[PDB]
């Protein structure tokens, strides 16, 4: 009954998935042994969206973890909440990706995806009414970006009607974490633009900014960064699992956010976020939430949205609140900032309300917005890619698996015309 | 909803006031003192413990209905010994107003006017006589069975071992009646008219 | 012997039905369990039905494609009241898509509702008509709503159908694609609804803020106000009164022509108890407040147009000689002007049952109340505003792939604009003086 | 007699146990999610 | 005043919680139980037979 | 519907009450208790106003305790 | 003084006869041991049980039934259970080797060594009776021994007795759901056999009753016991008028005189009302009007067939409980008023109504609710051509290349039987199309 | 077959009850017992509904126990 299955790949994908399943389990009151210990009934009615059932009343997530090296899944199994996952859901090789898109997409993932496609196929038919898929992977790596995109294409060929949502960690060159990341980044986007229904880009530089300027904590770690993504990940589907004044699912958010099919790249943000030494002075009211929600520095991407026009925005509120202020605040912010919104669509903000706030908080909000300012990261990646590809640097590694430069040429254009067409809507007038 | 921390405390308070309006709205024969009497029947062994199914039956028989998630909230808060049984005695100890100070004046002064012997205990028959006189002008002093026939006006409360009405239970009976009526002026109107004493 | 059947479709229809069916149960004394408390006047026959073995079940059907809101009705305090198989729910939401709820997942569920409707109709003997509730700015609200009314026209025909739609507010709203499914809905319900009432939300926000003294209103507050309008409208069907008016005696006195049946409502007195301690709540004044454009329940100003017909109902302790005096004063004031060809334009009904109050509500208990249903040419402004928003966005063909890809031809919008466009032309031509 | 079916349907060739090059790839807009182009318009009647 | 804990309600693992014992037949109170007859008048396995009619095979 | 009451205030009279009325001398429309009825209705309205004000104040205090706890 | 002999063949016939006989015993107040309970010591009057039972001259009652099979497991289970003291020891005829889903085996090789014993027992049951109304036969048709022995018994009974009535409650295969893979063959052959030898045939496919149990009784995992209970209730409602007082009485002979327009047309489908679970049983009032409206609902047809695709020929409804003829007439008028139900041109009046007073009985552990009113329908319509039409395609697909034909040929059946069976089926199809057209 | 009850509810009256009935003025078909009979039938139905609900609840619990043991 509109349940979604979760599939993740790569080191970044596995680490993010590890923190996400811990967050969801606490929301529904699931112990590390898989036994329900909730206190109300609202925490059990919609538990089948993310959890299966077995003998003894225990629940197992319908998650699938894939990698070309069992090194990453080695650490996740020994951590807390590691016994929740099915042993049969782990699919791995024994060679490795090599930070090479070609290896993860033509010579290693291709021969390995037969087994994982069987696992996801078993999960898809078992559920009552499949609602869609969600993806967590990084575009800067080999097995995540390479084999991940191949699975995206393969799944779409068998379920063309179900929804497909992705969480992509696109590389910001400031964290030059891989010298050959421009090759993988531009090749993954070209594959991603044709199949994925919704995409949500995430940047490590933005996450460092949040942990440093907003939370004001001295020593950030990937544990903290992964939790920020996990908190936003649950917010987009919170209304699907709990009652609310207005109900909204993945399909409803997509329908109200994508004017044209090729324009399906968003940015996400979460609020409230306050430091330990600064929440003594702040007040918890709806105007405060919408003030931090639209702040430029709060976005989880390196793209600054004050250089472009919001094509469309979406907000999902949590907790008990008055509907009037929710509709009033969105109208108020839309009028005072008429230069930051495109003009040929009136009232381009969607609102939804859920009655169950996150544990420990009384109010919350998750922001998903389609802004034309995201073209600036594609421009930066493309210009770096054409600089490296002009001299054919690092090319022999990709060509060694039979990959031809014609595919590289086509990857540039599809990214290029994406930027060109996505820019003229900023200058469009009515 | 989301009764993690103080959510449990605030969720019960909504039920505490929601019960009060329902009892106040009817304004008629429904009294909170019937709840303690109706729960004793289901308790059987005078344990003081009731499970969810029997607790729901008593409330619904009284005419008070809530949601399924609402009933679970009451059980978690009021299960002090963690045995899966709610404490109806603890539940009835709450949601009960103490009585306002001005209401205390009328309750005591009505008692004191009848209690002219200063002993603090009033013969139940004396209440029966004055309650009928204020209702009919042709009652006449003499009656055939003035004790039993007119005694139906009293004995709704309970007496001590001596049979005399203790003042402590005299105010206890009247304070519980002061839940179905939220209009203090109407509480004034009922008491002064039905007892024929008005002074404030 | 006289009954009505209520149709609730969409989240707006169902969530309003929760407020309406709370009032009806308490007004007639029905418990949430369905049993009669009092030992104990067949006034409940209009809305409830005697199912024999004890309880009473309503003559209502709830329709939705998402089971989230329906589960609350099956779990809330009224779980034991409604029949288990009259709460029809799907599996997938229409997702703000008119085409999805009208062409793809409409046929799979519209058959279940028709089967349920027939059984309810066969029970009734003198069925007056149908009442439908739907939110125009939604998927299943506009999608299934059009499909049901289109199908209901040929299934029954001469039976009257009344509608209480919710058009989007001039500027404040929830969805962003709502102009598309709002135009297509009006393009359907024009030729399939006998009487339609505009119930946009922004007007109700102003009323609650101005009168009830509430700084944080919620949809529960709005639904209680709307349920009052329904109760007063149908009060004369079950309670004795000096002047009785039925459902059939509305369109016989309130629609000049079949094409013109769009109306805007009002209600009075709408006052909080704190400031009800000062005003005198006379018959003469509550009808004066009913004509105030700020108190109107739809965001339209009648001062920009003419009144064609005016149906207004009193309940409480009104006296007909007091009503006649008030009508004379209304005709005197110049700022209210009627159309030329309507020398008399008032239909008045009187009921004796005073309005009932919902516990936990905010309206003050009073012995007098009046409900207003007005037909005026000023309602052409809301269509003009909706036309501008639709044409503005449709110029660049946005969001249209999600409508073409569900089997809906692209030519729907062209005819929907033409159908709407002719409507203003008719409304302006009627008001021209001869 | 027909029972035309929409989004999900219930028949497939190899849904359960289907599984038994570099030259070919997705070129520009063969994907479902791309290709911002729309078909031609028809008059429609609606009068029926 | 204290950090974050994982296990709620203090549920000890079945690994160390007592030991195995002869309850292997917990379900098999109705495992040789016939339902062609049965589920018609009784819910327990049929008692051993003592009488048979002619041609019982 | 039906009309069983002549007005909201008075019901139909007893058959012995209408002794004459063949010649138009009594009409029972002259009231003569109008002022007392209005005076009593005033107090009946005031009682409801006070009750509802008390209920609203109690609700407001219950709402304030919410923020008091969350702080 | 009026009796009916029940014939049960095959596993389906036996497993439906079990439910039928437990229901009859509980209805007439006979303990499984075969005698009334010892608590009631007032002697005895009644005698209504004489239709189904017979006094043995010393105490207990013996049913007028016979059980038949070639696989002894089910019959041994019958004679091992709590009903071992009720049935006569040697009226439970059992063979040695089952036909194993082979019509030729069950009709030409094995059944001929048991038909003689069967007819001997039938004579021993018939000579005892004096007012024999007819025979009731139950059979699953997609099974080898079932179809074969049913065909042989009907063939031999048609000449042993002649004009005695026979009623067949066959169970044809569902449109898509089935257990075997070869059932179209013997289904067609059995259809040929029973075309010329049955007076009334009732359609009882399994998918329709599965749908009834799922939608109405709210049972997510039904089993054959529920199916048998429903069929037994149908049989009881059909035969109730023969053994209880009523305001309007109908005999067995008054089915083939008011439901059979022509001798060739005797195939008809049934329905029952009300079938409602106790959670919502009498949270709807279940008046006579609505129960007779639900009796006409296409989804409640006990055969998977929609009457909207054809025209009605005749109707036969039996009410039991506290119904009233004036309410029945009002309901009939309303049904005739409804337009979605239409009758054939040459049948201006098409209803025969019978009323019985004994309310339906409830079996412990059942699913239905205790009701004071009930209606059972037997309707004949042109829509019955659907099951023949869809069954035709299945046979041709696997017969165009002689699949499984060697199994049937090697058992002594001529190869030419298939073509003539198909020709008779096609001729049967043409009859229903030609009758329904307007003049 | 038999027709011994003129209706399911009331049987044939004793011969002393029909004192007249030669002139058609007393018909005995006018009930005068309809309302109370229907009312009583209501509770007689409700008791059966309660009994069946309790029985099915017991059956469901018995079904659950065996799975709990198999675990
Ligand atoms: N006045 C009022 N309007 C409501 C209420 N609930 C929903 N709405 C209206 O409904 C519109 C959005 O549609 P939804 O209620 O979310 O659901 P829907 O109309 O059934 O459409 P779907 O989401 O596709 O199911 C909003 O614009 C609101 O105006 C309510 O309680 N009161
Ligand atoms: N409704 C119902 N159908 C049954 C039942 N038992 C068997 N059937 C049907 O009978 C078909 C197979 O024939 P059976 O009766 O089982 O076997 P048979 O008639 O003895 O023939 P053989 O298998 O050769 O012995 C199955 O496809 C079922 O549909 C039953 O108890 N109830
Ligand atoms: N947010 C986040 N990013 C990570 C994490 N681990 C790795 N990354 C990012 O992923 C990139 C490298 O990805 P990689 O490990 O090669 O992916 P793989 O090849 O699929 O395993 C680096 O730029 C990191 O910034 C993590 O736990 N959280
Ligand atoms: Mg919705
Ligand atoms: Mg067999």
């Amino acid at each position: 009954m509109r349940e979604i299955v979760h599939i993740q790949g790569g080191q970044c994908g596995n680490q993010i998935g590890a923190k996400f399943w811990e967050v969801i389990s606490d929301e529904h009151g699931i112990d590390p042994t898989g036994t329900y210990h909730g206190d109300s009934d609202l925490q059990l009615e919609r538990i089948n969206v993310y959890y299966n059932e077995a003998t003894g009343g225990r629940y197992v997530p319908r998650a699938i973890l894939m990698d070309l090296e069992p090194g990453t899944m080695d650490s996740v199994r020994a951590g807390p909440f590691g016994q929740l996952f099915r042993p049969d859901n782990f699919v791995f090789g024994q060679t490795g990706a090599g930070n090479n898109w070609a290896k993860g997409h033509y010579t290693e993932g291709a021969e390995l995806i037969d087994s994982v496609l069987d696992v996801v196929r078993k999960e898809a038919e078992g559920c009552d009414c499949l609602q869609g898929f969600q993806i967590t992977h990084s575009l800067g790596g080999g097995t995540g970006s390479g084999m991940g995109t191949l699975l995206i294409s393969k799944v779409r060929e068998e379920y063309p009607d179900r929804i497909m949502e992705t969480f992509s960690v696109v590389p910001s060159p400031k964290v030059s974490d891989t010298v050959v990341e421009p090759y993988n980044a531009t090749l993954s986007v070209h594959q991603l633009v044709e199949n994925a229904d919704e995409c949500m880009v995430i940047d490590n530089e933005a996450l460092y900014d949040i942990c440093f300027r907003t939370l004001k904590l001295t020593t950030p770690t990937y544990g903290d960064l992964n939790h920020l993504v996990s908190a936003a990940m649950s917010g987009v589907t919170c209304c699907l699992r709990f009652p609310g004044q207005l109900n909204s699912d993945l399909r409803k958010l997509a329908v109200n956010l994508i004017p044209f099919p090729r324009l399906h790249f968003f940015m996400i943000g979460f609020a409230p976020l306050t430091s330990r030494g600064s929440q003594q002075y702040r007040a918890l009211t709806v105007p405060e939430l919408t003030q931090q929600m639209f702040d430029a520095k709060n976005m989880m991407c390196a793209a600054d949205p004050r250089h472009g026009r919001y094509l469309t925005a979406s907000a999902l509120f949590r907790g008990r609140m008055s509907t009037k202020e929710v509709d009033e605040q969105m109208l108020n912010v839309q009028n005072k900032n008429s230069s930051y919104f495109v003009e040929w669509i009136p009232n381009n903000i969607k609102s939804s309300i859920c009655d169950i706030p996150p544990k420990g908080l009384k109010m919350a909000v998750t922001f998903v917005g389609n802004s034309t300012a995201i073209q600036e990261m594609f421009k930066r990646v493309a210009e770096q890619f054409t600089a490296m590809f002009r001299r054919k640097a690092f090319l022999h590694w990709y060509t060694g698996e039979g990959m031809d430069e014609m595919e590289f040429t086509e990857a540039e254009s599809n990214m290029n015309d994406l930027v060109s067409e996505y820019q003229q809507y900023q200058d469009a007038t009515a | 909803m989301s009764l993690y921390g103080v959510g449990l405390n605030v969720q019960v308070d909504r039920i505490k006031t929601e019960f009060r309006l329902y009892v106040s709205k009817q304004k008629g024969g429904l009294n909170v003192r019937n709840l303690r009497r109706i729960f004793e029947q289901l308790d059987y062994q005078q344990n003081g413990q009731l499970n969810l199914d029997d607790f729901k039956a008593g409330l619904n028989k009284f005419g008070f209905f809530l949601k399924n998630v609402d009933y679970q909230c009451l059980l978690k808060y009021f299960d002090v010994e963690q045995n899966g049984n709610v404490n109806y005695l603890a539940f009835l100890s709450c949601i009960s107003q103490t009585l306002n100070q001005r209401r205390a004046n009328f309750v005591l002064k009505v008692f004191d006017s009848i209690d002219s012997e200063q002993k603090g205990a009033v013969h139940p028959f004396s209440l029966a006589e004055r309650l009928e006189v204020v209702k009919n002008k042709d009652y006449q002093i003499g009656s055939k069975t003035r004790e039993q026939l007119v005694g139906e006006y009293v004995a709704q409360f309970h007496k001590n071992q001596d049979g005399l009405i203790t003042r402590d239970e005299f105010v206890s009976y009247y304070e519980d009646l002061g839940l179905g009526i939220s209009s203090d002026q109407h509480f004034i109107e009922i008491l002064q008219t039905q007892w024929g004493i008005k002074e404030d | 012997m006289r009954e009505v059947i209520s149709i609730h479709v969409g989240q707006g229809g169902i969530q309003v039905g929760n407020a309406c069916w709370e009032l009806f149960c308490l007004e007639h004394g029905i418990q949430p369990d369905g049993q009669m408390p009092s030992d104990r006047d067949d006034a409940f026959n209009t809305f409830f039905s005697e199912t024999g073995a004890g309880k009473h079940v309503p003559r209502a059907v709830f329709l939705d494609l998402e089971p989230t809101v329906i589960d609350e009705v099956r779990t809330g305090t009224y779980r034991q009241l409604f029949h288990p198989e009259q709460l029809i729910s799907g599996k997938e939401d229409a997702a703000n898509n008119f085409a999805r709820g009208h062409y793809t997942i409409g046929k799979e569920i519209v058959d279940l509702c028709l089967d349920r409707i027939r059984k309810l109709a066969d029970n009734c003997t003198g069925l007056q008509g149908f009442l439908v509730f739907n939110s125009v700015g939604g998927g299943t609200g506009s999608g299934l709503g059009s499909l049901l009314l289109e199908r209901l026209s040929v299934d029954y025909g001469k039976k009257s159908k009344l509608g209480f739609t919710i058009y989007p507010s001039p500027q404040v709203s929830t969805a962003v694609v709502e102009p598309y499914n709002s135009i297509l809905s009006t393009h359907s319900l024009l030729e399939h609804t006998d009487v339609a009432v505009m119930l946009d939300n922004e007007a109700i926000y102003d009323i609650c803020r101005r009168n009830l003294d509430i700084e944080r209103p919620t949809y529960t507050n709005l639904n209680r106000l709307i349920a009052q309008v329904i109760s007063s409208l149908t009060a004369s069907l079950r309670f004795d009164g000096a002047l009785n008016v039925d459902i059939t005696e509305f369109q016989t006195n309130l629609v000049p022509y079949p094409r013109i049946h769009f109306m805007l409502s009002s209600y009075a007195p709408i006052i909080s108890a704190e400031k009800a301690y000062h005003e005198q709540l006379s018959v003469a004044e509550i009808t004066n407040s009913a004509f105030e454009p700020a108190n109107m329940m739809a965001k339209c100003d009648p001062r920009h147009g003419k009144y064609m017909a005016c149906s207004m109902m009193y309940r409480g302790d009104v006296v007909p000689k007091d009503v006649n005096a008030s009508i004379a004063t209304i005709k005197t004031k110049r700022t209210i002007q009627f159309v030329d060809w309507c020398p008399t334009g008032f239909k008045v009904g009187i009921n004796y049952q005073p309005p009932t109050v919902v516990p936990g509500g905010d309206l003050a208990k009073v012995m007098r109340a009046v409900c207003m249903i007005s037909n005026s040419t000023a309602i052409a402004e809301v269509f003009s505003r909706l036309d501008h928003k639709f044409d503005l966005m449709y110029a660049k063909r946005a969001f249209v792939h999600w409508y073409v890809g569900e089997g809906m031809e692209e030519g729907e919008f062209s005819e929907a604009r033409e159908d709407l466009a002719a409507l203003e032309k008719d409304y302006e031509e009627v008001g021209i003086e001869t | 007699f027909e029972l035309s079916k929409g989004p999900h349907s219930h028949k497939d060739f190899c849904s359960t146990f289907g599984r038994v090059s570099t030259s070919d790839f997705r070129k520009k807009n063969t994907g479902t999610m791309g290709s911002n182009k729309l078909p031609i318009i028809k008059p429609f009647k609606y009068a029926d | 005043q204290y950090a974050y804990d994982f296990n709620p309600a203090k549920t000890q693992s079945l690994q160390s919680r007592p030991i195995e014992h002869n309850k292997f037949s917990a379900w098999t109170g109705d495992q040789l139980y016939r339902t062609s007859y049965g589920t018609h008048w009784t819910s327990k396995p049929q008692e051993p037979k003592t009488h048979v009619p002619p041609g019982y095979a | 519907m039906k009309r069983v009451k002549e007005s909201y205030f008075r019901e139909h009279p007893h058959w012995s009450d209408i002794n004459g009325c063949s010649g138009a001398k009594e009409f029972e429309g002259e009231d003569l208790a109008y002022d007392a009825r209005i005076k009593y209705q005033k107090e009946t309205q005031k009682q409801w106003i006070e009750q509802q004000i008390r209920e609203k104040k109690m609700r407001e205090e219950a709402e304030r305790n919410e923020e008091r706890a969350y702080a």
